[PDB]
């Protein structure tokens, strides 16, 4: 037989505007035995998650405080954290213990900055050098891909960070291909609108 | 007399990042008299469910204890710590090599996104670079990345 | 003055896409508040209709070019929590004609679901006109 895990997030990222008090995002254990939630900071402590570990029992929600207490973040781009949620499970024959770590990005955004992504998705530039499809963002953003393909195959995407480049593998087949596809994703989570444009040399 | 009067209403639709596992125990492993295990093993299967369409394989990464690049490493709960290790793998839609990050590194295969829905991995013995074998455990987290 | 029809609106809580990519029924995506009618202005002398036309029933829209939809019915309450039913592109629940409060009238746009396929994040509108009729 089988045993079943799982941790949701109340969003899929989260937008933090740069010098805010805090934010707060919704935990959800969807088993049916009680867990600890785990949750942490990571780089690509100016924020703190509280309660950082507290006990969520079967099918319960609760909701974290996310917040920034000091840091230094630059004021003309974006910058990227990301904020894991882990559901510790209570405690040759091969037992095996699961703990699933659901981690989402923590966008800091600048006051400063103006627009949002999705009015920047279409600027996007791309370039094949060296076997490798190359995107640039000229904008503050991060632009998070959610759909890529070229030549009519699926490219596995990435993020675009803001005012810099990604270079994607590409598998072969894709000898003389000029146009790429993309969505990026909202910041609801979302698959936004579909851009295509050829490559330039 | 009818008067009118217009609005554009609105909403927010969010969505929440939901990871689901399930783990499928294989049959149990049969010692071959030299004390090794057979290879291949499929000692269990995994069913990573809830991600959004577009998670990719690179997004994945099952950690443990042990750290060892590419590999899970199961563990006797005697004293006496007799070792084994696994990799974990799937197939994609053209019956291609797949593998999620395992301590950090995939196995086989280019990254490619995820089957809709779900994904299956199944945990395939490797061997055991010690020797003599004599229950097993390991403890895995199960991270994923979300776009 | 000359009378005038007045239509604001006040949004509500955002909406949780489930893992079927639906959305829950009943929810208060958002009220709209109508005023400026004569009294006894009864609730069968007031239509909002939108483009998609759809009998009793408000669709709103993705902004994303991908057209995902969801649809919300409209449904004031009165002084007794009895449920106030206008007209939706010229449809009505039956039984539920009333007269209108004094001065204004709340109605609350409440959730009923996907209309054609998996919704994703983002912003929806829907773009409403309100007919007042025998003013």
């Amino acid at each position: 037989a089988s045993k079943e895990y799982g941790v949701t997030i109340g969003e899929s990222r989260i937008i933090y505007p740069l010098d805010a008090a805090g934010v707060m995002v919704s935990v959800k254990n969807t088993q049916d035995y009680p867990v600890l939630i785990q949750s942490r900071i990571y780089d690509e402590d100016p924020f703190v998650v509280t309660p950082p570990l507290f006990r969520l029992d079967a099918k319960q929600q609760n909701s974290l405080r996310i917040a920034q207490a000091g840091g230094v973040f630059p004021r003309d781009k974006e910058s990227l954290k990301w904020l894991c949620v882990k559901g510790i499970p209570p405690k040759v024959g091969v037992f095996v213990q699961f703990a699933i770590n659901n981690c989402i990005k923590l966008l800091v955004r600048p006051n400063e900055l103006k627009g949002t992504p999705i009015q920047f998705a279409e600027n996007l530039s791309w370039k094949v050098d060296g076997g490798k499809l190359i995107a640039e963002n000229p904008s503050p953003f991060y632009m998070n891909i959610g759909e890529l393909t070229f030549g009519g195959k699926s490219i596995p995407s990435h993020y675009i960070p803001p005012k810099s480049t990604w270079a994607f593998d590409l598998p072969k087949g894709l000898a003389g291909a000029r146009n790429v596809s993309w969505r990026i994703i909202n910041d609801q989570g979302g698959l936004d609108r579909l851009y295509s444009k050829n490559v330039t040399l | 007399a009818d008067l009118t009067a217009s609005f554009t209403v609105t909403a927010t639709l969010v969505e929440p990042a939901r990871i689901t596992l399930t783990y499928k125990e294989g049959a149990p492993i049969t010692i071959m008299d030299n004390g090794n295990i057979d290879t291949e093993l499929l000692v269990g299967t995994l069913t990573l469910g809830g991600y959004k369409t577009g998670t990719t394989s690179t997004s994945v990464n099952f950690t443990d204890a042990a750290g060892d690049p590419m590999y899970l490493t199961f563990t006797s709960q005697d004293g006496n710590n007799h070792q084994f290790t696994t990799k974990v793998i799937g197939k994609d839609s053209r019956d291609f090599d797949i593998s999620p990050k395992v301590n950090g590194e995939n196995l086989v295969g280019d990254d490619v996104v995820l089957a809709t829905g779900s994904q299956d991995f199944f945990v395939r013995s490797i061997g055991s670079k010690g020797g003599k074998l004599a229950k097993y455990t390991d403890a895995v987290t199960v991270t994923v990345s979300n776009q």
